[PDB]
RNA sequence: AAAAAAAAAAAACUAGAUACUAACACAUUUAAUUUUUUUUUGUU
């Protein structure tokens, strides 16, 4: 009883501080989201895969990876590349 | 909903596709799961009620038996248990780590294996020990005396093998008298089957000494 | 409580049993196989058995056990005790049931080595059984000797050709 | 607590302070009790030091603490370490029901 | 109404068993409370259950059974009517201000769940019609629930309420109570008042101006509360009251003086250097002139303001010494003071702050004038005082003849003393530690006055005489006087067949300190005679003649193994075996080290066959104690001799032996950290039987094993094994129980670190979702932790395609 | 003469019977400091 009832309130602390934490019903969105978030967060935050994105991508500077990387956390990211 | 025939089409592995993974939330999102490359899946005691141990397959289990390397320490004969020690600190240090270094239990278990309720390994290992000393051409003498067939003397089915040949599994398999020798026939064997470094040799093997 | 019975373990490999059911597991409690059930105490056991479902279990083993499983010839003499042992048990017990006779293939034996040939075994309650090796195929194996009355006794082998001396205790059989 | 479920911890942003345990708590990782190879010092928020609550031990927070308090070496190996400011709040149901049990 | 009437009846009979029942009465029913609390209507649980914390007969312990039953309910059911709220305000209410704080804190629980619960709109519409009360009583009361209810909801919510109620001109009790919940919520919020302090501020000004002086004073008081919590960063906003306190001071005298004394004296150490100079020497003369007030208040407010205007670089100590110490001392010193404690704390604590600034040659100087007064509390206070300072400021400055006066000071006050205190062993052996090479041409009488006061009839003066020995022991070594050691240890040992317990226990353990100290060989009684006559004490029963005789003979042990033959050791072990029944913890912990020493000095296999005959008792303390004693011996003298012997023991058919079993391998697996290695191998097939068997003990115990094996032999290149491990483990997730559901979800977070977080997710993926809101609920729990151990770490191994999710991320699929 | 290709117990309610877990807690607890609450009313 009272176990479960601390089980619910740091489940609600851990998800404050850690962000994305299953609990039960997650929709498939709400997971792939943080799953998107956490590959793009490697993907930048390592200067080796860093460096291996931005010359496979080509790009002129690392720093236009890296803030590709960032920007592409927001989901109108997508659409905004789209109005160009 | 979709039914599962729908469901098992979008799946290259579709036999893994089950009636109540048609019910789930995200159906097609889980059938790409859990046919995804190393998945293994839930464990199959839900949905049982029996609290996942119910005592029919568990009432005839031995209680427990040591390794043989610690058994051959002879606690089990100083130590009276079913139903002063006088022990050699040097022999318990030579058991662990000069004699038993690389000794590990003979089953274990591989990466994909899940133990289920009416699974036992008792008898797998007996069945992979089985398969290794258990060996065509060969019988044992318990065997023998089951068949009344004294050493030296040909199977009875060697005459239906002289008539419709040898075994089609065992094309190399030679029986004495027909295509092998009957002299060389003695005691239990009447037939035989008759056809690196790895970079990292450690070249020198040193335990970690005692003293 | 146990009435001081020795309740073996479920591994020893069977002195009998009071109830043939209740053990101790490898483990320290008790159980009882046919339900399935483990008991902490002896008194929880008594009350299994006094139980219900205990009996629903033993009537389903009764069911399941009762769904499956000019010529030659011979002349034995038998005797039998001198009213020396016999005194002890008159209760009406099958005491008027003689001997009996049946013709066995050695084909099955508690030891299963040789075999071929039958024998004629005689048996009584008390007593022991015993075997006659009969290797000749038929011997004083008659044809229609009586003018067929059936009272069939135990077989047509029983009447036809045995004799029991109840008054001396002597057993006759050819 | 470890033992005792209806503890409610305070996981909040350590900071710079390090608690303190008291003599009969003393040489125990605030998280799993564990009497056994100590790691690192534990930190306190803010809101967990200002006045006389710091001196109190940071597990029973009753009586007055001595020795710092330190995270045993798995609770670093696991991380729980860095999760937060290990202090408990509120007593608990057992010390209460003994101070009224007894009187 | 026959059928609800019979549970009309069943709420009855439970709440009286809570109340007047038995223990395991009581215990089930609270169960069936807490689970059957929403089928029961809250209208008839609290309908019922209120009108019992009413009445006057009910007892503390009875009243608190209610109150817990209070909060069960309330945590569940979630949501409350306003009535419901008001009532429960008037029971839980007046539990703030009880007399002891553990009350006061389960009262509080009440409150600040129930704020949630009933939410703020309703809590809020019953304290309006409250704080205009006329009661006095009242209102005391629900300030502090008003500030409790706004720590729970957060101040902001409930702040434009307290502005209402500070700022209204209709009603003054409104005014008086709603600044009071300011003073509250300062002290529950801590440190963290800050942030709020601005909105706050918003009340307390204009709320200070008021015609009527109550709240004047009131006012004054908050703003000492905050500027106390506050510290230093709070000035910036204080600058706007700042000014009317000063016009304040100069004018009301009385008893309000006191309190703007005490608001300017606590804004003082958050003020610049430039304005701390000028306000403080302008305190400074109100200070001097209110010296004789006779008010406790006005006395207890100038020992604040000389209290935090020491810290003042301004003032220099030079002007401390000529002016104000002396004017301090002979004022406040009056033996009068040492009658009352709160005015005696205050007095101490504001000479030890003084100390800093002033010689500390110069404080205890001053201060050895009452030591030599003749009454005995007055010395007591006089000791308190030089006991902290000493501990600050160190013995350094202090000359030849002040330490001779203190010493003499100590002793005298010290040979006379009535009531049972540390304050004279810690002050006079703060004393020694400091000066303790200067000590030596004191310490041949001091030793004499102990050696007379062992010989003393009185109890208490025997135990306070031996406790002196163990502080002194350290610096008579530094003194180098072995002879007074050995004869010492010779009178002790003499003196230890006492029979009041509470003295001996003290005797042994100056013992103990002479017997760590002093060279092994040269003790005179000796050792080898010492200890056949400590096995009986043992038996002693008590406490602390136990617990100072084990960590003796512990010590013992560790320092001198070859002297009692091994037999004693055996009568040692067969006694501490049986000793650790005891009811405390330190005994069985104390307990269980000594059998590493023992079974470090003569052997592991005569120790263990002791243990492990003691394993098929019922009581869990003696099988959990024996446990960690296995533990501790496979630690001490290695696990090679212990592991053989254990795994045959547990092939025993008894439940508690097995389990035992378990838990000494796990115990002796968290000792040795590394180790662990070379041992597992040998013990997965131990734990194959143990996670397989049918209760669900083994099943928790083994997991156990499981955590404290994997931790640390991770990265050791085995992994092979704990795959067959987890294998093994998986299933039991669907188990419930809150002791095996934990004990193997830590399992699982062990194993992750020798598997991997991708070998180990491989198989949580599946059921992560699944149809069954079961397997779901368990299966995300397990992925939390993973989760929360690992983010980073997962990327690589989610089960991710192009296809499998909308966006993905087109970056993965690039190569060079 | 034959072979039988391997799965059954309940649940609920209500009371009663008995094992057991969690180094759970058990005599210390008090020298800086907030229950210290009154219609202000202590005078070179
Ligand atoms: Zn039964
Ligand atoms: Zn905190
Ligand atoms: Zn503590
Ligand atoms: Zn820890």
């Amino acid at each position: 009883m009272a176990e479960k009832q601390r089980q619910l309130k740091l489940q609600k602390i851990y998800k404050q501080k850690y962000i994305g934490l299953g609990d039960e019903s997650t929709t498939r969105e709400q997971w792939q989201r943080n799953v998107r978030n956490d590959t793009l967060n490697t993907l930048q935050g390592h200067s080796a895969s860093l460096e291996y994105v931005s010359l496979s991508r080509g790009d002129l500077s690392i720093r236009d990876t890296r803030i590709h990387l960032l920007k592409s956390m927001s989901p109108g990211y997508k659409a905004y590349l789209r109005e160009e | 909903k979709p039914s599962l025939s729908q469901l098992k089409s979008q799946v290259p592995y579709p036999q893994i596709i089950e009636w109540y993974d048609c019910d789930a939330r995200y159906p097609g999102l889980l059938a790409s799961i859990k046919c995804t490359k190393n998945v293994i899946p839930v464990p199959s005691h839900w949905q049982s009620k029996k609290e996942y141990l119910s005592g029919r397959s568990l009432l005839g289990k031995r209680p427990f038996e040591l390794p043989d390397i610690i058994k051959k320490t002879n606690i089990e004969q100083m130590r009276s248990t079913l139903p002063a020690l006088d022990l050699d600190y040097k022999k318990l240090h030579d058991v662990f780590f000069k004699i038993g270094a690389n000794w590990k239990p003979d089953h274990l278990l591989c990466f994909g294996d899940v133990y289920y309720e009416n699974r036992n390994l008792f008898e797998e290992t007996n069945w992979k020990r089985m398969v290794d000393h258990k060996r065509p051409g060969r019988i044992s003498q318990e065997l023998r005396a089951i068949m009344n067939l004294p050493e030296g003397q040909l199977p009875p089915w060697c005459m239906k093998m002289k008539d419709i040949g040898l075994p089609t599994g065992y094309p190399d398999l030679k029986i004495a008298g027909l295509n092998w020798d009957i002299t060389n026939l003695k005691g239990d064997v009447y037939g035989k089957i008759i056809p690196r470094n790895y970079f990292g040799a450690l070249i020198s093997f040193e335990t970690p000494e005692f003293e | 409580l146990s009435k001081g019975e020795n309740v073996p373990y479920t591994f020893q490999d069977e002195q009998v049993r009071s109830n043939p059911y209740i053990y101790k597991n490898h483990s320290g409690k008790l159980v009882c196989k046919l339900c399935n059930t483990m008991h902490m105490s002896w008194s929880s056991v008594e009350r299994h058995l006094g139980g219900k479902k205990h009996g629903l279990n033993v009537l389903r083993r009764g069911i399941s056990i009762e769904k499956s499983s000019g010529s030659v010839g011979l002349a034995i003499q038998v005797n039998y005790s001198s009213e020396v042992k016999e005194n002890s048990v008159d209760s009406d017990d099958k005491a008027k049931v003689p001997p009996l006779i049946r013709i066995v293939s050695g084909l099955e034996l508690s030891d299963t080595k040789q075999k071929g040939k039958k024998f004629l075994v005689i048996a009584y309650e008390p007593f022991e059984n015993i075997a006659i090796e009969l290797p000749p195929n038929e011997i004083l194996f008659s044809e229609n000797n009586d003018m067929d009355n059936n009272n069939d006794g135990v077989d047509e082998l029983n009447k036809k050709c045995t004799f029991w001396d109840a008054i001396s205790k002597l057993y006759y059989v050819q | 607590s470890r033992h005792q479920f209806d503890l409610i911890m305070c996981l909040k942003q350590p900071g710079v302070q390090t608690g303190l345990l008291c003599e009969k708590c003393d040489g125990k990782c605030p998280i799993c009790d564990s009497y056994v190879r100590p790691k690192r010092k534990v930190r306190v928020c803010e809101n967990c030091s200002f006045g006389k609550q710091a001196k109190n031990c940071i597990i029973c927070n009753l009586n007055v603490g001595v020795n710092d308090a330190f995270y045993c070496w798995e609770c670093c190996r696991l991380g729980k370490d860095k999760d937060g400011c290990p202090r408990i709040l509120n007593l608990g149901s057992n010390r209460l029901d003994r101070h009224f049990e007894k009187k | 109404l026959n059928k609800d009437e019979k549970k009309e009846r069943t709420l009855s009979m439970l709440l009286l068993k809570i109340k007047n029942g038995n223990t395991a009465s009581r215990r089930t029913s609270m169960r069936i409370l807490t689970d059957k609390a929403v089928t029961f209507g809250p209208e008839m649980i609290f309908n019922r259950l209120l009108p019992i914390l009413l009445d006057r007969s009910l007892e503390d312990q009875e009243r608190h059974l209610m109150i817990k039953t209070i909060d069960r309910v309330l945590y569940q059911l979630g949501d409350l009517t306003k009535p419901y709220v008001h009532k429960i305000l008037v029971v839980a209410a007046p539990l703030l201000i009880d007399e002891d704080p553990m009350v006061r804190s389960t009262g509080q629980e009440i409150i600040t769940n129930l704020s949630t619960v009933a939410g703020l709109k309703t809590i809020l519409t019953v304290m309006r019609p409250d704080i205009e009360n006329e009661d006095e009583y009242v209102r005391n009361v629900t300030s502090r629930a008003a500030a409790v209810v706004a720590k729970a909801l957060g101040v902001n919510q409930l702040l434009p309420f307290i502005n209402a109620a500070c700022h209204s001109r209709k009603s003054w009790k409104a005014r008086h109570t709603g600044i009071k919940i300011v003073q509250q919520i300062g002290i529950l919020l801590g440190i963290g008042v800050l942030n709020h302090l601005t909105g706050l501020m918003s009340c307390i000004k204009d709320c200070l101006m008021d015609d009527h002086v109550p709240v004047r004073i009131v006012t004054a008081h908050t703003l000492s509360t905050l500027a106390e919590n506050s510290y230093p960063y709070g000035i910036e906003v204080f600058n706007v009251v700042l000014e009317p306190l000063w016009k304040g001071i100069r004018s009301h005298r009385g008893k309000v003086l006191s309190s703007f004394l005490k608001a300017v004296g606590s804004m003082i150490p958050l003020m610049d250097p430039e304005y701390a100079g000028y306000y403080t020497t302008e305190a400074m003369r109100i200070i001097r002139r209110e010296f004789d007030s006779p008010d406790d208040e006005m006395k207890k407010t100038i020992l604040l303001v000389l209290q935090k205007c020491s810290a003042v670089e301004s003032i220099t100590p030079k002007f401390l010494r000529e002016e104000i110490a002396p004017e301090f001392f002979q004022k406040f010193w009056v033996r009068r003071v040492a009658l009352d404690r709160p005015l005696n704390k205050v007095v101490t604590y504001t000479t030890v702050t003084l100390a800093k600034k002033l010689g500390c040659s110069y404080t205890i100087d001053k201060l050895l004038t009452p030591l030599r007064d003749e009454a005995e509390p007055f010395r007591t206070m006089a000791v308190h005082a030089v006991t902290r300072t000493v501990n600050l400021l160190g013995t350094a400055d202090l000359d030849e003849r002040l330490e001779t006066r203190l010493i003499d000071a100590l002793l005298i006050a010290f040979q006379e003393q009535t009531n049972s205190d540390s304050i004279i062993f810690k002050g006079f052996g703060a004393v020694t530690v400091s000066l303790d090479i200067r000590m030596k041409p004191f310490l041949a009488p001091i030793v004499s006055t102990i050696l007379n006061h062992l010989k003393h009839k009185t109890p208490l003066v025997r135990q306070h005489a031996a406790d002196l020995c163990a502080i002194l022991i350290p610096v008579i070594k530094n003194c180098h006087e072995f002879e007074m050691l050995n004869k010492l240890n010779i009178i002790l040992y003499e003196s230890l067949g006492e029979v009041y317990p509470e003295v001996l226990g003290s005797i042994i353990n100056a013992m103990y300190c002479i017997t760590s100290v002093m060279d092994l060989d040269k003790l005179q009684p000796p050792i080898n005679q010492i200890l056949p006559t400590l096995t009986p004490i043992l038996r002693n029963k008590h406490r602390k003649v136990e617990v100072n005789t084990i960590k003796f003979v512990g010590l013992i042990g560790k320092l001198a193994p070859t002297y009692a033959p091994p037999k004693e050791w055996m009568r040692i072990c067969f006694e501490l075996l049986e000793l650790l029944k005891s009811t405390n913890k330190e005994i069985r912990r104390s307990a269980n080290a000594t059998f590493g020493f023992i079974a470090e000095a003569i052997g592991p296999h005569d120790v263990l066959v002791a243990l492990l005959n003691n394993l098929k008792v019922q009581e869990r303390q003696l099988r959990v104690c024996t446990a960690v004693a296995i533990g501790i011996v496979a630690k001490v003298c290695g696990p090679y001799n212990v592991l053989p012997v254990i795994m045959n023991e547990y092939t025993t058919p008894e439940t508690n032996v097995q389990n035992g079993v378990l838990k000494a391998m796990s115990f002796m697996f968290e000792y040795i950290g590394n180790m662990s290695k070379d041992y597992i191998y040998f013990i997965t097939p131990l734990l194959e039987d143990a996670l397989t068997d049918r209760d669900l003990v083994h099943r928790q115990t083994a997991s156990n094993v499981i955590t404290h094996l994997a931790l640390n032999c991770s990265g050791t290149g085995h992994e092979d094994a704990f795959i067959h491990l987890m294998n093994l483990l998986i299933p039991n997730i669907f188990e419930t129980s809150p002791h095996a559901i934990m004990r193997i979800l830590e399992g699982l977070e062990a194993l992750s670190q020798a598997l991997g977080p991708g070998l180990f997710m491989n198989y949580i993926w599946a059921g992560l979702f699944h149809p069954a809101k079961n397997v779901r609920k368990a299966f995300w729990r397990v992925y939390n932790n993973m989760y929360v151990m690992y983010q980073d770490a997962m990327v690589p191994f989610y089960p991710v395609t192009p296809d499998n999710n909308e966006e993905y991320i087109e970056e993965l699929d690039l190569v060079l």
